[PDB]
């Protein structure tokens, strides 16, 4: 199983910095990476970056070097293979040309040469 | 710059074969090729990672191949489903997915 | 006195404007004539086409609608312009002076006469591969030894052909063989070559082995030792 | 185009005919076309012989109407294996834009050569590359064709051979060269390599083993 609920779909205006939040069930949070894809309009879509909700390890493109600011909270355990886990996205110098839809998904495997791979995704969240 | 086929179609029944290439930057030998299902504007799918390997789920239809200068992802015995739009993407162990350019299908 | 030497690409992709060029060494350009010819693989050799002394051309009609050939007097270079190629279009494009010939069987004053024209000196070739398939340098790895003793050069995974391959930079001649490629089912080519040299020069006649690949315009060198 | 065949034996005369016979007047030429190679102007006019070419290579000239066009080779040798291309001219016809069909001409009677074997194991920059080739080199063999066979240890081996087709060297010999690729796993796992080449009747095995 796995979901991966996000945020509300509000708008703001060239110049802000908002936040984009990430809440997973149904699997061990801590075990697979965290990924931040952007589905532009006037371009195709983009990996913004990953992170790893256990060892706090990110990894993000060179074209959100300086600008994007990828944090998660601790999990919180449900049952022995199942945890409750939050990831969020944070935009710097901001504008209008970044409009689009926004999507997190998680890690394929834990281990491997696929590890990071976004394999299971949200439902997205529309912005400017 | 990872370019894909600009557009194909088929019919009930048939085959497709989507092509993903580019330069040494991001292509091919020493990458690996994932290829995502993904409706404009929704949750998207992986269909096949490491060049030909399906995810779980996926129909055995779906099929990979990776040439020494350019991926293919072939869609055999076609259905409803099948029209949405697919990406490509290359990426290694320790770094990003360089996603590609799109096909219409 | 005079010879003639081709160059092309090598590769070029399906629908585009092949191009070759031709440099003529002791004599002059525009006062002979040229002419371009090409053998692909089973066919025999076809003539393209030919240019005069006062540059004047004419085609073959079989490819006349897409053949363009210039000539530059600055020096001694002709060129070759072939555009919408096809996987057919790939062969050994020969560069060769023609000659006319007045063939006399009547009367000159009537016109009872004809010319010809035939191709006297040749270039070598330039090897053209039309495949939408891309470049990649080769790997060379040494073949160590152990009356006499063989050590090799293994050229293997480049396309297209060819690859010149040379020893000691050019000093080693003696006993050198170099063999044809082979095409594996990759779809690349796979070379080997080879020289025979006496037992006692391995301590320590330095081998150097040369392996150039133009279409990716990748040279590399490596010393063979036991 | 297509390819006429001819054999003559090591010695004889050669006498190779025209493609197509001449309607009228003609100025004949001869070119020698060996594949992967230049061609070389044997006759440009009906008996014109460049410079650079012996005697014993002659053609028809055209005195009366109706006599065939063809070029002879006296002595043949092994070297004279080509083809012979014949760009015929007339008054009658157009131009000759086509060169013709291609005699084959291949020379019987020529000494039997056994081949020279050489096999060589993965290389081990190659094995570095978690790679491993097996290389078996045959060459100055005659004639141009022989069969390879690589066995691991004793059990043959079929999958992941590739094998040249035989080349014509300058010597006038042949020269083959087999690709046996392995994981270098399997290159460990076994105890010796062997590359059996038969030629004619007999059949020559180089082995090879990781030590
Ligand atoms: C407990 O559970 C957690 C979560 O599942 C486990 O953590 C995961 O471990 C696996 C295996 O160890 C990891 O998979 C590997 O991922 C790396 C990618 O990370 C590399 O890239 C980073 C960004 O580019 C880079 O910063 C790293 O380099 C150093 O820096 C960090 C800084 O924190 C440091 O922590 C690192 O250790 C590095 O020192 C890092 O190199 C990838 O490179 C691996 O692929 C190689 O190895 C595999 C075989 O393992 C091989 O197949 C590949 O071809 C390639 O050779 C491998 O995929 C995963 O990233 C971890 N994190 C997750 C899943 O979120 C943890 O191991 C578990 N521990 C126990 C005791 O159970
Ligand atoms: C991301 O936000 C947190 C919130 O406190 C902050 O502490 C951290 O420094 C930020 N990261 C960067 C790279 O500035
Ligand atoms: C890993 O195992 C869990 C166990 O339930 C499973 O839910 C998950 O899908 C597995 N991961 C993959 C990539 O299949």
């Amino acid at each position: 199983q796995g979901q991966l609920v996000q945020s509300g779909a509000t708008t703001t205006k060239p110049g802000s910095s908002v936040k984009i939040s990430c809440k997973t069930s149904g699997y061990r949070f801590n075990f697979y990476h965290i990924n931040w894809i952007r589905q532009t309009a006037g371009r195709g879509p983009e990996w913004m970056g990953w992170i790893s909700p256990y060892s706090g390890d990110k990894n993000l493109a060179p074209a959100f070097q300086d600008r994007v600011n990828m944090t998660t909270d601790t999990e919180v355990p449900v049952t022995s293979f199942t945890s409750t886990g939050a990831a969020y996205m944070e935009i710097r110098n901001l504008t209008s040309d970044d409009t689009g839809t926004y999507f997190c998904a998680k890690g394929l495997l834990r281990d491997g040469s696929s590890t990071w791979l976004p394999y299971l995704w949200g439902q997205g969240t529309l912005l400017t | 710059v990872l370019t894909q086929s600009a557009s194909v179609s088929g019919s009930l029944g048939q085959s497709v074969t989507i092509s993903c290439t580019g330069p040494n930057s991001v292509c091919c030998s020493h990458k690996s090729i994932s290829w995502y299902q993904w409706p404009p504007g929704r949750a998207p799918t992986l269909i096949i990672y490491e060049d030909n390997e399906r995810a779980p789920g996926i129909s055995p239809r779906f099929s990979g191949y990776k040439s020494y200068w350019s991926a293919y992802l072939t869609i055999s015995d076609l259905r409803p489903e099948d029209e949405t739009t697919y990406y490509c993407c290359s990426y290694t162990h320790n770094s990003g997915c360089v996603f590609g350019t799109g096909t219409k299908v | 006195q005079v010879q003639l030497q081709e160059s092309g690409p090598g590769l070029v992709k399906p629908s585009e404007t092949l191009s070759l060029t031709c440099t003529v060494s002791g004599g002059s350009i525009s006062n002979y004539y040229w002419s371009w010819i090409r053998q692909s693989p089973g066919k025999g050799l076809e003539w393209i086409g030919y240019i005069s002394d006062s540059e004047s051309t004419n085609y073959n009609p079989s490819l006349k609608s897409r053949v363009i050939i210039s000539v530059d007097t600055s020096k001694n270079q002709l060129s070759l312009k072939l555009n919408s190629v096809t996987a057919a279009d790939s062969a050994i494009y020969y560069c060769a002076r023609a000659q006319q010939g007045k063939r006399i069987y009547g009367m000159v004053s009537f016109g009872e006469f004809f010319y010809y024209y035939y191709m006297d000196v040749w270039g070598k070739g330039t090897t053209v591969t039309v495949s939408s398939a891309s470049t990649k340098g080769p790997s060379v790895f040494p073949l160590a030894p152990s009356g006499t003793a063989a050590l090799g050069c293994l050229v293997k995974d480049y396309f297209p052909e060819p690859v010149t391959v040379s020893w000691n930079s050019g000093a080693l001649t003696s006993g050198v063989h170099t063999f044809p490629a082979v095409l594996q089912s990759s779809g690349l080519y796979s070379l080997s070559s080879v020289v025979t040299v006496p037992s006692s020069s391995l301590g320590t006649q330095t081998y150097i082995c040369n392996v150039n690949h133009k279409p990716s315009n990748t040279k590399v060198d490596k010393k063979v030792e036991p | 185009s297509y390819v006429r065949p001819l054999s003559v034996a090591l010695g004889e005369t050669a006498s190779i005919s025209c493609g197509r016979q001449a309607l009228g007047s003609r100025a004949v030429q001869w070119y020698q076309h060996r594949p992967g190679q230049a061609p070389i102007l044997l006759i440009y006019n009906n008996q014109d012989r460049p410079s650079g070419i012996p005697e014993r290579f002659s053609g028809t000239p055209d005195i009366n109407f109706g006599t065939r066009a063809t070029l002879t080779i006296s002595g043949v040798e092994a070297g004279d294996e080509a083809d012979y291309y014949c760009h015929m001219w007339d008054s009658r016809s157009g131009f000759s834009w086509s060169f013709g069909g291609a005699t084959r001409l291949t020379v019987l009677g020529q000494p039997k050569a056994a081949p020279s074997v050489t096999l060589f194991p993965p290389s081990s920059e190659e094995l570095q590359a978690n790679k491993a080739t097996l290389v078996c080199l045959i060459s100055d063999f005659y004639p141009g064709a022989v069969t390879v066979a690589w066995k691991a240890d004793s059990s043959p081996v079929k999958a992941g051979v590739e094998t040249t087709t035989p080349s014509k060297q300058s010597n006038n010999k042949y020269a083959a060269s087999s690709y046996l690729s392995l994981t270098p796993m399997q290159w460990k796992m076994h105890k010796s390599y062997s590359c059996q080449v038969t030629h004619e009747g007999s059949t020559v095995e180089k082995t090879v083993a990781p030590t």
